[PDB]
């Protein structure tokens, strides 16, 4: 009986009535449920079936396996991490110390070695959800309050920003760091222009950045990829810069990392970012659908293999990322992130089939550039992409510019 | 021959049977004033007064010498006006058998007609308002000339009928139009036609164009936009073969020649089929007992571009040659953006329904969302085969730029160029009222 | 008596102009001068131990206790000259008075050497207390400049100060961290054999090691940057035969 | 001493050389010659200005005198000239006064254009017709409460030729006046007590000119008649100053001596052969009167007119046995008027409220094709706003209806 | 009259609504002090520069006006560089190259030419202490915002305690970098303009 | 062969002087509605650039340089002097020479010379090259660098501009507040080439 419910109220939302200060968030809950049950008005009688919001739920339902791997992830390396330093008595005064690791063993989970992929989900789980649910909150509240003051409904597209931006961040991340970084990606990136489809950057991108710059320790270094206390370890970006592909070393196992480690994921980093297999899987089926680009895609790809083979040809001595191959740049870092969900935005991306090309060559170009030759920052997936948002315009004016002398010779 | 790759044959249920049966007898007739474009009538009737067949009705202010004239004989009823006393329609109750007549001509005499000869009885027969002029789609002037004239002898619109069916019934009479054309032109005549074989003329500057592909291609804008670029400097004037059809029984037997063809077709039509009807009859009495039980609309014209002919617009309009009925969709489906369809068309790949090839959908008349902004995802590239850039070009349409707009090709386009990008759209813009927002602003500035 | 109107007007205005800015500029030469003395001769004296404030305790104890020298690096003994206005900065520019060197002896990215420096000898009485010795390497967004106080017995360090240097404000930036920089009293710079032997450790060094000094957190590419000056300017090229020199005496 | 010597002498040597390479790039790159402006075709008879300069004054420099208001700078936007061959180019004003418009024949606003390069105009000869007067006043008197009727004299007995709907500029010095000089008379001192209107004052120091509508049809010789509308200050600021034109046309009584402009032209009656309807209020008498009389008169047509005037009493009502002599013999001519709040002095028994009430309930209410009949309306910003919404929602063009704003 | 003085501050702001001045605001402003002295020297130079302009407005050569008007600008702004090395040697080389950059300072040669030229001396004095007052409005809040929330420090003085110093705050790293001024000058007009709607610009 | 390339790349992209020197925002901001007009503007910048940068160095290391002229003196007082009339000069003959003799060149791009005639960008240009020393062939490749990285940045800008026409701002915020805001956004894009030492 929940339909009959939603339609003796909607008096109450519209104007005139008593509640019509909080039209937009009954409109956001009506038409979640039910579809608005609206007919056309002119002049094309019949419509697609597509919409917005079965666009953003397909992109928000193929970062699940990439979700799920990630919290398998992260508490399997903590748990690694804990058994290689502590053991004993010691270990039980660091597992009653932490939340995270004493509520994992309330709710049935162990902290020990030998424990089943059930435990170390339930800490990547508690790792996890703490993050996302406070970047939902803190950036619905923008959204609504910016809907509301400007007496808008609520577009879509907030599903796929802050599952994104949960996932793109190391799991020991404080709290108010991600609210702040939500806020500004909501608000000064996206908001402030109008809303959905009316901005020019990534919000998502642009959250992290300002997280990157102003908080730059809490997002770097050798402390926070493992969610264990008192671990320090590198993560493989940054092993192979210091040594190349000898330095490849698992510290909390003493295992090297091989090629399948970095392709299944077995591998520290951000929590959603390590599987290569699960984000493609989805990729995949967000390509087959015709949401994301495969030529921004394959631009990416493309300029990726030119400049890592450029770097491996021409050489060098003392630097050892030039030996890095175009198939240890696509499973290492979030290099297949962006490019399969982050780089593909429709909104940041050209709008045109010839600037497409270009513009993911161009992110491709620039990651491969900030990975080799710039000795601070061991990727550069987030500036590349956020580089390249500044010019899609101009390629798409290029080509628009080209398009209009065509018309001017009578022959198009 | 030219072979169009992107665009989009609608799937729907109702398709006719091309087999041209006979009609209901219409008892009242209309002429539609809101389908003329930058049209302000001056009235030369009253109610109550009789007329006879091409009999002015109104005139045109910002047109001088274009007159409007009656489809039939008999008593007009009633003069339908609406906000800020807009001119809606005016019914004529059909009685008598009184018409005026006009100059008749041999088959061999018309290729050598003179060109002003041939205007002054056009516009006195008022057969005038069949053409009409690429750019901005007006009734042209009646000094003006165009080197370009095109007609369509082909309809790729859904559920429309074939005129190859209709053009072997008056052979002649086409054959006498296309060389009344040959003879009002300073150029050529492109007659614009599928593989099959029409009726010829044996005139040097007539010449046949051939078209294939799915519907972007049906339509005046693609031809003109393959064969004659159109621009401020150049235009082109488009008819239809019914049109032409027309012009030659005018000048070969001295009368006006106002039957049709449509085609009463629809998901909820019982027998769909060709029916002959006359020009401006009514829908309402013309669907009466070819309708299922239940809430439909009536259209005249396409699914993609047409008139909800309702109340004083349920009339057949001036360049429409079908008329489809469909239910309206009003239902309300729990998390029905996010359940499987496969009963659900799309030109994406989301739903289940194009993986079973050959479908045919009950559409209705529903919005399959909300009004959103636009998030490009790429559907208006595959259903434009234009050299255009769409999704800029629709922007500038969307913002209110006119001159940005010029520059990207309006001036080529019409509102039936962008009822497919309207009607793959996930935002639910319409985009043939902003473009003809755009053509008012340029028509004025300039 | 238009053209004349013209060059009469700018000439008498560029008089008055140029008057005013030559009779400004000439006149302050001194005080700039001295204003830029005084900054250096505080880090000086702070890195020295001596505490003052104010431009008279400053000179006042700068001309009493400090005795600049300059110091042949090659030879590793005093050179003549007024070491007072000597710029190594700017002698290491000019190819008459530097050198250019190898990529295996460049460790810490100079890139050029001066051929003589400076160094201050700080004085009690009449005997040398310490001596303060200028080091600069090559950090990951700058090139750090430092002083260091090193004992008369040649390997004790008794204070460290960074002077300059562009690192992230709180993750290298934590070279001028007084907690970090009081780790350096104590050290030993040479072991027994005579050797570079401070170690920047990363992850903590242990308590009570002579040679072992606390690595910056969040930042092993500044920390690197401090280890590869110090391990170049302890090295021959650099203070070695001036260290060992002075180990043996003559000071 | 050795070095601010050499500061000043290279600073002098170094701003002179500057200088002096400035000046000798200028003597030898900048034209300066001779510049012909030629108009209207091409009788050789042209103006000869050197290339540093201004068009329209260039032009008003030899006997051209072309629409002005604000002495320059583009804010009324008529001085519009053909530009044959000159400068190509669009400047801010011509966005804002002949916004877009294309002129693609080259029509641009006089004011902005750049004489340095050779000019070739286009000029119609009526510009070449316009004339400065010295005309005395006949009379100057109430015809309402707040209108008074100035009537000038043309001297030598010959007359101005103008056309209905015309206005000319009225030219006043730098001076002093002070209203209770003025000639208000017992019937229309009522309000002006009220106010306490007697206590304001002005003076400018400043050449003006603003610009006045005749009300006497061309036929009838060496008059210009004219109504003026004094422009007090407002009610709610009463401190700001009050109008300086308005109030100086006031001063002036029989004896004085005024200086007018030639015909200039806008606001036209064209022929149709339609229905007139004219609707006035206010000081619009002016060009109502010259177009109800232009039609009777001299052109003696059988067009269906009609006069709807909308005033506040009738004591406001004037020139109303004029119109009446008119619409007695010539039974193709009505008027009517309609007073809003009119006082129980008056006694009216025709029609209240507002005209656009007035004329649709009465006329056009009941009219058989109210879109085909012609509107000319002047009057105040209240009521010419009123009566164009009134029209639009009957289906009347904006070709249709011809309005004449005061500027204002 | 005081309106001359104030009328910069809020109802025609040089970086606000005539913008002009914004490449200094946008680099002096992470220290307060700097903000100051920057504040101070514009003020100076303005108000020294219409003075004088207007002295001579009458007897300058329309030809070589620019050369004139810059002779004047730059020997006051080089007796400033000068006495700011004596006096402030610590500011003075945190000013890099914005102490010399006062001369294409866009505020001084606009109120030079706009308003100097066409006044008397007295009147062209305040108009540039006003547009001063103006200019270092701006400069003074952005200072504020920037030296406090970057390095919890106002003046020099320690108003937040550093966590590495022993305190609760964590410092804020973009602060001391180069977007934030632009999102602070942004935020900034958007409070001005929602106060006073006069300002906002039109609908395209 | 190899010095003058890392020079170019170098004031192109690692320090660009739009966005990471926040020299010439008066114009960066008032001037980027169109991209023809930015181009116009960003190549008057880039000549005017590259034609004064090479003078005053020349004009420095001749006469202003200390010891340069006589032993002893320095004369260093007079460097903004100098410069600034320098390019003032520069600027107005060039706008005289084409306006007389190019009148194509003169409506392309002197219209754009009246601005660029006291600029921060060009007055920073020389003083920068002041504080480094720079040679000849070295003061006209960081010229050339200079000018074009500030005119990619305002073509950019006035791309971003121009796509903006389909956005809602808030009314406070038309204008210079979304400007500003925006050209924060770009300085955030262009801080990839940080930690580049080139
Ligand atoms: C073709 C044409 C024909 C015209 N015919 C006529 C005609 O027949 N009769 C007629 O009366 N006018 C006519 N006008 C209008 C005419 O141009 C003047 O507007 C009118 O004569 C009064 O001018 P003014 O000098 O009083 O205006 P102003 O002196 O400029 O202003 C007068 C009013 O403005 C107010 N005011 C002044 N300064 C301010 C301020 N700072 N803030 C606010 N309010 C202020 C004054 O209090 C006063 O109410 C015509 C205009 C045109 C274009
Ligand atoms: C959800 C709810 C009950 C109320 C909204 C209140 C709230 C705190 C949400 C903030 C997040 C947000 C604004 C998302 C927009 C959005 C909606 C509402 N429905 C969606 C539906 C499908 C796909 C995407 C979206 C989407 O993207
Ligand atoms: C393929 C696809 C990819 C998307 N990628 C992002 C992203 O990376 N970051 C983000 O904030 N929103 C993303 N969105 C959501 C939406 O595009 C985003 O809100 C717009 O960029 C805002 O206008 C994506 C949507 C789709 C359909
Ligand atoms: S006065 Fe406004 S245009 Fe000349
Ligand atoms: S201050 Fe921005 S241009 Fe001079
Ligand atoms: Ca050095």
């Amino acid at each position: 009986g929940l339909k009959k419910f939603l339609e003796d109220i909607e008096h109450h939302f519209e104007p005139g009535g008593k509640h019509e200060k909080w039209f937009a968030l009954y409109e956001a809950a009506a038409t979640l449920f039910y579809t608005p049950g609206l007919v056309t008005k002119r002049s094309s009688h019949v419509r697609d079936s597509v919409d917005l919001k079965r666009i953003m739920i397909m992109v928000w339902l193929a970062v699940f396996p990439a979700m799920f791997w990630g919290m398998y992830n992260a508490g399997g390396q903590a748990i690694a991490a804990l058994n290689h330093l502590y053991s004993g008595d010691q270990l039980a005064a660091i597992v009653a110390g932490n939340w995270h690791y004493w509520l994992t063993e309330m709710l049935g989970g162990t902290m020990s070695s030998d424990a089943g992929w059930g435990s170390k989900m339930l800490l990547g789980a508690t790792y996890f959800l703490p993050i996302y649910a406070t970047v939902f909150i803190v950036g619905g509240f923008w959204e609504v309050l910016f809907c509301m003051v400007r007496k808008h409904e609520v577009n879509e597209g907030f599903f796929v920003t802050s599952i994104l931006f949960a996932l793109i961040v190391p799991p020991t991340l404080p709290l108010w760091q991600a609210a702040l970084g939500i806020t500004f990606g909501v608000v000064v990136a996206k908001e402030v222009f109008g809303g959905t489809g009316r901005n020019f950057l990534n919000p998502a991108l642009a959250g992290r950045a300002f997280l990157f710059f102003a908080y730059p320790a809490q997002i770097s270094g050798d402390l926070v990829w493992t969610a264990a206390d008192g671990y320090s370890g590198a993560t493989a970006l940054s092993q192979w810069a210091q040594g190349g592909a000898g330095a490849l070393i698992n510290n909390a196992t003493g295992q090297t990392i091989t090629w399948m480690d970095a392709f299944i994921g077995n591998i520290p980093g951000s929590i959603g970012e390590v599987s290569t297999l699960a984000l493609m899987i989805g990729a995949a089926f967000i390509v087959y659908m015709g949401i994301a680009s495969w030529r921004i895609i394959g631009g990416v790809m493309i300029g990726m293999i030119l400049l890592s083979t450029l770097f491996n040809v021409i050489g060098s001595d003392t630097n050892a990322m030039f030996n890095m191959p175009w198939h240890w740049h696509l499973v290492l870092g979030g290099f297949a992130f962006g490019m399969f969900f982050m780089a593909t935005d429709p909104v940041s991306a050209s709008f045109t089939n010839s600037g497409k090309w270009a513009y993911g060559i161009l992110i491709g170009v620039m990651c491969v550039l900030i990975r080799v030759v710039n000795p601070a920052y061991p990727e550069g997936m987030m500036l590349a992409i956020l580089f390249a948002n500044l010019f899609a315009p101009l390629f798409d004016h290029v080509v628009v510019e080209r398009n209009i002398k065509r018309r001017l010779a009578r022959y198009g | 021959m030219i072979t169009i790759k992107k665009g989009l044959d609608l799937p729907i249920a109702g398709t006719p049977s091309q087999v041209i049966s006979d009609g209901k007898a219409i008892k009242k007739v209309a002429l539609l004033g809101e389908e003329y474009v930058g049209m302000r009538p001056t009235m030369h009737v009253r109610v109550g007064d009789e007329v006879k067949k091409a009999q002015i009705l109104f005139e045109d202010k910002k047109n001088p010498g274009v007159k409007f004239t009656s489809p039939v004989s008999g008593k007009v009823v009633e003069i339908n006006r609406g906000a800020k006393r807009v001119l809606q329609s005016v019914v004529i109750e059909v009685a008598g058998d009184d018409q005026v007549t006009f100059d008749k001509f041999e088959a061999n005499q018309l290729a050598s007609l003179n060109r002003d000869a041939i205007k002054t009885q056009l516009v006195e027969s008022g057969l005038w308002t069949a053409f009409r002029t690429r750019p901005f789609s007006k009734v042209p002037a009646i000094d003006s000339t165009s080197e370009a004239i095109f007609v369509t002898a082909m309809d790729t619109n859904p559920l429309a009928a074939e005129p190859t069916v209709v053009i072997n019934e008056q052979s002649e009479a086409f054959v006498a139009g296309l060389d009344v054309l040959s003879a009002l032109t300073t150029g050529k005549v492109y007659v614009c036609k599928k593989g099959t074989s029409l009726p010829r003329s044996q005139q040097p500057n007539v010449e046949e164009h051939v078209f294939d592909g799915p519907h972007p291609a049906g339509l005046a804008g693609t031809h003109m936009h393959f064969l004659y670029p159109v621009s401020a400097d150049h235009v082109a004037w488009s008819i239809n073969y019914q049109d032409v059809i027309a012009v030659g029984q005018l000048f070969l037997t001295g009368e006006l020649y106002t039957q049709r063809v449509v085609s009463l077709a629809g998901p909820v039509v019982n027998k769909p089929r060709l029916v002959r009807t006359v020009m401006g009859a009514s829908l309402e009495q013309l669907v009466d007992s070819e309708i299922m039980p239940g809430e439909v609309r009536i259209i005249s014209g396409s699914v993609l571009s047409g008139t909800k002919a309702t109340g004083p617009h349920a009339y057949l309009g001036r360049y429409h040659l079908q008329v489809s009925v469909l239910r309206e969709g009003r239902d309300k489906e729990l998390f029905g953006w996010a359940m499987p369809g496969k009963n659900k068309f799309s030109v994406t790949r989301s739903f289940l329904g194009h993986l079973f090839k050959g479908q045919v959908y009950n559409m209705t008349t529903t919005t399959n969302g909300s009004d959103r902004s636009m998030v490009p995802i790429g559907n208006y590239e595959k259903v434009m085969p234009l050299d255009m850039e769409p999704t800029l070009l629709l922007r500038d349409l969307c913002a209110g730029d006119s001159d940005s707009a010029v520059r990207l090709g309006a001036l080529e386009l019409d509102e039936e160029d962008l009822a497919l990008c309207t009607f793959v759209c996930p935002g639910k813009y319409e985009y043939g009222q902003l473009l003809r927002e755009c053509l008012d602003k340029i028509e004025k500035e300039g | 008596d238009s053209i004349k109107k013209t060059l009469f007007v700018v000439i008498a205005l560029s008089l008055v102009c140029s008057i005013i800015v030559s009779a400004a500029a000439v006149g302050l030469r001194d005080k700039q001068k001295e204003n830029a003395a005084l900054d250096k001769q505080s880090k000086i004296l702070q890195v020295a131990g001596i505490e003052a404030k104010g431009s008279k305790q400053i000179v006042e104890l700068f001309n009493k206790s400090i005795e600049p020298r300059l110091v042949d690096f090659n030879t590793g003994d005093f050179v003549e000259g007024d070491a007072a206005n000597y710029d190594q900065r700017k002698a290491a520019k000019e190819a008459s008075e530097s050198i250019k060197l190898t990529a295996e002896q460049d460790k810490a990215k100079i890139q050029r050497r001066a051929n003589v420096g400076v160094v201050y000898l700080v004085k009690d009485g009449d005997k040398t207390s310490k001596v303060i010795l200028p080091v600069h390497g090559n950090g990951l967004w700058s090139m750090m400049y430092a002083f260091v106080a090193v004992e008369t017995d040649g390997n004790t360090v008794s204070g460290l100060t960074y002077y300059e240097q562009g690192e992230t404000p709180g993750l290298g930036g934590e070279v001028e961290n007084p907690a970090w920089r009081a780790q350096w009293v104590g050290k030993k710079l040479f072991d027994e054999n005579h050797k570079p032997a401070i170690k920047i450790v990363k992850g903590g060094a242990p308590q009570g090691s002579e040679h072992g000094v606390d690595g910056l957190s969040g930042a092993t590419l500044t920390s690197n940057g401090v280890q590869n000056t110090f391990d170049f300017w302890l090295g021959d090229m650099g203070f070695g035969p001036f260290l060992t020199k002075v180990r043996d005496g003559g000071l | 001493m050795s070095t601010i010597i050499f500061g000043v002498v290279m600073f002098t040597l170094i701003i002179l050389a500057l200088v002096l390479v400035i000046l000798f790039a200028k003597s030898k790159l900048v034209p300066t010659g001779d510049i012909t402006i030629s108009i209207n075709g091409d009788p050789e008879k042209a103006i000869v200005t050197q290339p540093g300069g201004k068009l329209l004054t260039a032009l008003a420099g030899a006997g051209v005198f072309v629409s002005s208001a604000c002495g320059g700078g583009g804010s009324c936007g008529q001085c519009r000239v053909k530009i044959k061959s000159g400068g190509g180019d669009i400047l801010p004003t011509e966005l804002d006064h002949i916004s877009k418009g294309e002129a693609r024949e080259g029509e641009r606003l006089a004011c902005q254009v750049a004489v340095k390069a050779d000019m070739d105009l286009e000029l119609p000869e009526e510009i070449f017709g316009v004339k400065k007067w010295e005309c005395t006043v006949i009379s100057n008197d109430n015809k309402a409460t707040f209108i008074k009727e100035l009537k000038l004299a043309i001297p030598d007995g010959e007359s101005v030729p103008f056309r209905a709907g015309g206005y000319i500029q009225i030219e006043a010095p730098a001076h002093h006046v002070k209203y209770a000089d003025f000639d208000v008379p017992e019937k229309y001192r009522g309000d002006w007590d009220k106010f306490n209107l007697f206590r304001y004052e002005s003076k400018v120091d400043e050449p003006i000119i603003r610009a006045y509508s005749m009300a006497n049809y061309p036929e009838e010789f060496g008059i210009i008649m004219l109504n003026v509308r004094i422009a007090t200050p407002p009610p709610n600021n009463p401190n700001v100053p009050p109008g300086q034109m308005s109030s100086y046309i006031w001063s002036l009584k029989a004896g004085d001596k005024c200086t007018i402009s030639g015909p200039f032209g806008e606001f036209f009656a064209k022929d149709t052969d339609a229905e007139m309807v004219f609707i006035g209020g206010g000081a619009g008498m002016a060009p109502m009167r010259s177009h109800i009389f232009d039609q009777l008169k001299r052109l003696k047509s059988k067009r269906k007119m009609s006069y709807w005037y909308g005033a506040r009493s009738k004591r406001e009502m004037f020139y109303v046995e004029d119109f009446d002599g008119l619409a007695a013999e010539n039974d193709n001519f009505v008027w009517h008027c309609a007073l809003s709040d009119p006082q129980p002095e008056d006694n009216w028994t025709g029609y209240t409220g507002f005209i656009h009430n007035v004329l649709y309930e009465n006329y056009l209410k009941d009219h058989e094709a109210p879109e085909d009949c012609e509107y000319y309306m002047c009057g105040p910003p209240m009521m010419n706003a009123a009566v164009i919404n009134m029209l639009k929602n009957l289906g009347v063009e904006e070709e249709n209806i011809l309005l004449d704003d005061f500027g204002g | 009259l005081k309106k001359s003085v104030l009328a910069p501050v809020l109802d025609n702001n040089p970086i606000a609504l005539q913008v002009l001045g914004v490449c200094s605001a946008l680099a002096v402003t992470t220290k307060l002090e700097t903000a100051f002295v920057m504040t101070l020297a514009v003020m100076f130079v303005t108000a020294l520069s219409n003075f004088f302009v207007s002295l001579i407005r009458n007897h300058i050569p329309n030809s070589v006006r620019i050369i004139v008007q810059m002779a004047i600008i730059a020997s006051l702004v080089i007796v400033v560089d000068q006495i700011l090395k004596a006096y402030l040697y610590d500011i003075s080389k945190q000013l890099s190259v914005f102490v010399g950059l006062i001369i294409t300072n866009c505020i001084v040669m606009g109120r030079a030419e706009a308003f100097a030229m066409k006044s008397e001396p007295i009147p062209s004095f305040i108009d540039g202490i006003g547009n001063g007052l103006g200019y270092g409005f701006v400069l003074m809040t952005v200072g504020f915002f920037r030296e406090l929330l970057g390095s919890g420090k106002l003046f020099g003085l320690e108003v937040l305690p550093l966590i590495s110093n022993g305190g609760w705050y964590q410092p804020n790293g973009l602060m001391l970098l180069a977007p934030s001024a632009f999102f602070l000058i942004g935020f900034m007009i958007w409070a001005i303009r929602t106060f006073k709607p006069e300002q906002v610009e039109a609908k395209e | 062969m190899e010095h003058y390339i890392s020079l170019l790349v170098k004031s192109i992209f690692i320090e660009n002087m739009a966005l990471s020197f926040f020299l010439g925002m008066c114009t960066f901001l008032a001037v980027s509605k169109k991209v023809k007009t930015s181009f116009g503007l960003g190549i008057a910048v880039i000549v005017v650039l590259t034609i004064s940068v090479p003078v005053n160095n020349l004009v420095y290391n001749l006469v202003l340089k200390p010891d340069a002229l006589v032993e002893g003196v320095d004369l260093s007082f007079l460097n903004f002097i100098t410069f600034i009339g320098v390019i003032a000069a520069l600027v107005q003959i060039l706008e005289m020479i084409l306006d007389r003799f190019f009148p194509p060149l003169y409506n392309a791009l002197g219209i754009f010379l009246p601005l660029i005639t006291v600029n921060c960008a060009i007055f920073g240009g020389v003083s920068f090259m002041v504080q480094r020393d720079y040679s000849f062939a070295e003061s006209v490749v960081y010229g050339f660098g200079s000018g074009v990285g500030w005119m990619l940045a305002i073509v950019a800008l006035a791309g971003i501009r121009e796509k903006m026409k389909y956005s809602d701002v808030p009314p406070g915020l038309r204008g210079l507040g979304i400007t500003f805001i925006t050209a924060g956004l770009m300085a955030l894009g262009f801080m990839s080439f940080s930690g580049v030492q080139l």
